[PDB]
């Protein structure tokens, strides 16, 4: 904040925010003035245009056949492109980039401006209604897939939707982070257990059998037993700590002092 | 011997009938929980269905 100059100049020169808004001291911390975050978010259009057309540039390279590596310095902010110093050309529908270091270093920022939220309006239009998911889905697979493909086509790695299918950890690393990007676009009401009715003794439950984390997708657990003539210990113990049956069998709670998202209640006061 | 032996005997088979109290109390305790706490689990379910 010593000198944040050309962070200024490019602040004022897209009217996310006027001039006068650097005065009130304290706009560049976050936990301080959190409404910098707002400010922020108004670049978020700017960067996914770029993304959208440094695909196409890409596939038109493919197409062409050239072989080069892409530097944000050859980038202008409307996303068009310029600088091919040193590309090489080969035959057609043979060529190649290296999109690497270019998407490694952007992606701190893809959520600092959150420039993927005009991905859950009705139809890529932030002039529209959200898209109003159904409320019993949670699966959403092939959907981070297609994202996937409409933005980071080229990252030269497999992508596992579910860290469940990684080999080493590095890549439940490396699928991980972009599920955490991918996540901020899904109903935040189907996350956490994912629970399911059984029979004992002739009785039906509710219990948890699985898991949508927003960073390592679906798990599903692995020795459920349907109907079951009594119960032990241990899996007394494991149905009691369990939110399933509590959570279900309470009432329904909203509360405004909070922007927490709050789930439920178990008393009446 | 069998003057301090026989000193020994009492007091090994004390501290073995107390630790055997010490065990059964613990078991008790335990029958009491799970009777507890599946008694919570039949009755939570009884409101919802
Ligand atoms: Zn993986």
């Amino acid at each position: 904040e010593g000198n944040c100059d050309t962070l200024k100049e490019i602040l004022v020169t897209y009217n996310c925010c006027d001039d006068d808004y650097f005065n009130k001291k304290d706009w560049y911390d976050f936990v301080e003035n959190p409404d910098i975050l707002r400010v922020y978010a108004n670049l978020g259009e700017r960067v996914r245009q770029a993304l959208l057309k440094t695909v196409q540039f890409c596939d038109a390279m493919r197409n062409a056949g050239i072989v080069g590596v892409l530097t944000l310095d050859n980038q202008d902010l409307n996303g068009n492109w310029y600088d091919f110093g040193d590309f090489i050309q080969t035959t057609p529908g043979s060529g190649v980039p290296v999109v690497d270091s270019y998407y490694s270093l952007l992606m701190p920022i893809l959520t600092l401006t959150r420039a993927l939220t005009a991905e859950s309006h009705v139809d890529t239009d932030l002039t529209k209604p959200y898209i109003k998911w159904d409320l019993l889905k949670y699966d959403f697979t092939e959907e981070r897939l297609k994202l996937f493909d409409r933005y980071f086509k080229y990252w030269d790695q497999t992508y596992h939707p579910n860290c469940v299918n990684c080999l080493d950890d590095r890549c439940i690393l490396h699928c991980a982070n972009f599920n955490v990007l991918f996540s901020t676009v899904f109903p935040p009401t189907s996350f956490g257990p994912l629970v399911r009715k059984i029979f004992v003794d002739g009785v039906p439950f509710v219990v948890s059998t699985g898991y949508h984390f927003r960073e390592l997708g679906v798990v599903h657990n692995q020795d459920v037993n349907l109907h079951s003539s009594r119960l032990s210990f241990k899996e007394l113990l494991v149905y009691a700590a369990d939110p399933a049956m509590h959570a279900a069998s309470g009432n329904l709670l909203l509360d405004k002092r909070t922007t927490c998202f709050s789930v439920a209640a178990l008393t009446n006061n | 011997r069998d003057a301090a032996m026989q000193r020994k005997l009492e007091k090994m088979a004390d501290q073995a009938m107390t630790q055997m109290y010490k065990q059964a109390r613990s078991e008790d305790k335990r029958a009491k929980v799970t009777s507890a706490m599946q008694t919570m689990l039949f009755t939570m379910l009884r409101k919802l269905d």
